[PDB]
């Protein structure tokens, strides 16, 4: 019933700017105060920002590593809540996500303070920070040249920034398939890995393709992957 | 019961001094009993379908009656509420003629 | 629960409050009883050492009192005056309607001094202090009183 | 301003036992804590709100306890859709820095699944680069702990290669590894065996699958 989705997310350089977009629907948004929780990759989550309504004044307050760089504002008559972020450090490189505290929760809070309790969360977008430029991933086949069953994947190499989808078939193979999450390489880019099982007595009347679908770059590439018999019979 | 207050605590820790049984030793003896301060039990009820937030508004709806009450009664202390209570719950069933098949007659 | 006394015919039983015994007979309030027995029917020490012995001051716990009906003539009866060092009384006055108990036929009236470490005296053995029909936990000065417990019975 | 510890860390515990996890906070407060339960890959769920008050929608295994400045969760018999982190929220003040607890990640428990093991040599395409990357594959095995170690013309290598772990399958309790092995050209072609050797609890003796260059 209740939907947040998060937008604009991507690679900035440090020292830039950026601005998030946090849609909303399936509530009353102009009672309910927004908030933004970001998650580092090895810090768990941290809290960014808040936002009261119009109701109750709409009075922002923000972190102490954020003071001085982020700004919120909200639109309640589109129902979204924005983002800025200026002059940003290398420190601030997360998954963002955009938080929301309904009516219904301050009419639980009795003792009137002035702390919230995060009802819905959205899907969340990824904020990457680096000195480095957008790099199209590397997909190479691995053959699958084992008794009843067997193992086919592809591989991803030297790709940057993180995200990147594999879809087996184009989704028609869900089953058994394991996608690897990613791995940072000692060049500064990463390497992942898809992988799913099937019966051996199919991999000659199947044709399996992988699908890698990369949006940072644009590149959205697919390979076909294919296996040993001895055809001595020439002459 | 419709909770019509601004806000709600949704969680009631409640303290009572029924005893909760199991009385270890002789310390129901006054003189190595606890002090005023220590003969209290506690408890913590969560909100269960809206139980706890209806109670509240309860209490309060029942004010203004009880208030009328206090006025009524010339007792400076009025202990005999609850006895009270039971005593019109047990009249509403078995004061009067108790005819089988009828409306206030209570039976099998 | 408090046990209720159930009585028959030469018989005497705890009432179980999980049964429920339809040939029992409550036909009205005259039936219900609250007596009061004394210590000394069980054989207790009636000297002066042993029964002041049997007391204890204590702080923090307030006073109650619980009525009784009906109760017991007492041969040993007590009454105190007792004072601190410094003068001060160490019990308080009866309150309003705590007369003394009202069948005595020996009463021992101790006066003398105490540190009295506590602001109101009672029983180390959690006995009641049985006075004229008001039971109380604690000792008021100047009140005669006997050492007993209380027992609640229906009559047929 | 306001500090949280989460304890344990980590937890490994089987379907259906009692599981109790422990939220203690720095300064005084009163029944403010909430908790957040968060699939990986997606985003945080609200679970329980101020103290033992479970959200509409949430299964009835869920309980929560406490007050002032220790708090308890309790599930009472796990289910295989409950493997998830979960975190400890206080709302008493204005939050601050280390408002969220670190997180205590729940592991499920299951008996010793032996690994299923494949490898795949680099691909042609790949070698057209000048790169070469070996996969060693074990695949459907509990628990997660196991040693990988490659093995170049029967000489041990180390610092050359990189390991993948996948969380935990919501159908069956069975992780999933993944070992990429990188080397050059020219270094990959001057050996003729390769081999990726693993140890596991499911197997009574360490299995190894190899290769030669070019084999069939
Ligand atoms: C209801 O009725 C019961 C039954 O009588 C009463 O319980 C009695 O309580 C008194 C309290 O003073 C007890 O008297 C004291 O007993 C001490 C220990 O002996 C008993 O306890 C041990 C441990 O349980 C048993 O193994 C032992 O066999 C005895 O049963 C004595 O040490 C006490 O002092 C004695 O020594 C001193 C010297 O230091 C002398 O000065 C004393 O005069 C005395 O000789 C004292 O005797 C009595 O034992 C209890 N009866 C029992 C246990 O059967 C309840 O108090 C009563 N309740 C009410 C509300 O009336």
């Amino acid at each position: 019933e209740v939907q947040l989705v998060e937008s604009g997310g991507g690679l900035v350089k440090p020292g830039g700017s950026l601005r998030l977009s946090c849609a909303a629907s399936g509530f009353t948004f102009s009672n309910a105060w927004m908030s933004w929780v970001r998650q580092a990759p090895g810090k768990g989550l941290e809290w960014v920002g808040r936002i009261k309504s119009k109701t109750d004044g709409g009075t922002i307050d923000y972190a102490a590593p954020v003071k001085g760089r982020f700004t919120i504002s909200r639109d309640d008559s589109k129902n979204t809540v924005y983002l800025q972020m200026t002059s940003l450090k290398t420190e601030d490189t997360a998954v963002y996500y955009c938080t929301t505290y309904t009516e219904d929760m301050r009419y639980f809070d009795w003792l009137l303070r002035g702390g919230e309790t995060f009802d819905y969360w959205g899907q969340g977008t990824l904020v990457t920070v680096s000195s480095a430029s957008t790099k199209g991933p590397s997909v190479f086949p691995l053959a699958p040249s084992s008794g009843g069953t067997a193992a086919l994947g592809c591989l991803v190499k030297d790709y940057f920034p993180e995200p990147v989808t594999v879809s087996w078939n184009s989704g028609a193979l869900t089953s058994g398939v394991h996608t690897f999450p990613a791995v940072l390489q000692s060049s500064g880019l990463y390497s992942l890995s898809s992988v799913v099982t099937v019966p051996s007595s199919s991999l000659g009347t199947q044709t399996y393709i992988c699908n890698v679908n990369h949006k940072p770059s644009n590149t959205k590439v697919d390979k076909k992957v294919e296996p040993c018999d001895l055809e001595v019979d020439d002459d | 019961i419709v909770n019509a207050q601004p806000k709600c605590n949704p969680n009631l820790h409640y303290w009572t001094t029924q005893d909760e049984g199991a009385a270890i030793g002789l310390a129901w003896i006054p003189y190595f009993g606890p002090a005023a301060e220590g003969i209290y039990i506690e408890g913590l009820m969560h909100n269960q379908d809206g139980l706890i937030c209806g109670l509240r508004q309860l209490a309060n709806e029942t004010t203004q009656a009880l208030q009328l009450f206090l006025r009524a009664t010339t007792e400076l202390r009025t202990f005999s509420i609850l006895n009270r209570k039971a005593i019109d719950f047990l009249l509403q069933r078995w004061g009067g003629t108790c005819h089988i098949l009828g409306p206030d007659c209570c039976i099998e | 629960s408090i046990p209720l006394g159930v009585i028959h015919n030469s018989t005497l039983q705890v009432s179980d409050v999980d049964k429920l015994v339809c040939r029992d007979k409550l036909s009205s309030t005259n039936q219900l009883r609250s007596v009061g027995l004394n210590l000394e029917g069980n054989g207790v020490a009636t000297d002066v050492p042993s029964a002041t012995k049997r007391w204890g001051f204590r702080s923090g716990v307030p006073p109650k009192v619980v009525n009784y009906e009906a109760g017991e003539w007492a041969e040993n009866c007590y009454n105190l005056e007792i004072k601190k060092p410094d003068g001060s009384e160490c019990l308080p006055a009866a309150p309003d309607g705590i007369r003394g108990f009202p069948r005595c036929r020996y009463v021992h009236k101790v006066s003398g001094t105490g540190p009295c470490a506590g602001d109101f005296a009672f029983h180390k053995e959690g006995a009641f202090f049985l006075y004229d029909r008001l039971a109380s936990t604690v000792i008021y000065r100047g009140t005669t009183f006997a050492e007993g417990v209380v027992a609640f019975l229906i009559l047929p | 301003d306001i500090r949280l510890t989460q304890s344990p860390s980590s937890l490994s515990a089987s379907v259906g036992d009692r599981v109790t996890i422990t939220c203690r906070a720095s300064h005084y407060i009163s029944t403010y804590l909430n908790w957040y339960q968060q699939k990986p890959g997606k985003a945080p769920k609200l679970l329980i709100y101020a103290a033992s008050n479970l959200q509409s929608g949430v299964p009835s295994r869920f309980s929560g306890s406490g007050f002032g400045t220790d708090f308890s969760l309790t599930i009472s018999s796990l289910q295989p859709e409950d493997f998830a982190t979960y975190h400890c929220q206080q709302s008493y003040s204005t939050p601050g820095r280390y408002t969220f607890g670190q997180g205590t990640k729940v592991e499920i428990k299951r008996t010793v699944a032996a690994p299923s093991v494949f490898i795949f040599p680099p691909s042609d395409e790949q070698l057209k680069s000048g790169t070469a990357s070996v996969v060693c594959l074990l695949n459907n095995f509990y628990p997660r702990e196991a040693k990988v170690q490659w093995k170049v013309d029967n000489a041990l290598q180390s610092g050359n290669s990189q390991e993948s772990v996948t969380e935990q399958d919501s159908k069956d309790s069975t992780y999933s590894l993944s070992s990429t092995l990188t080397l050059s050209k020219a270094d990959y072609e001057k050996h003729k065996v390769y081999a990726c050797e693993v140890t596991h609890q499911g197997l009574r003796s360490p299995v190894t699958k190899s290769f030669n260059r070019g084999e069939c």
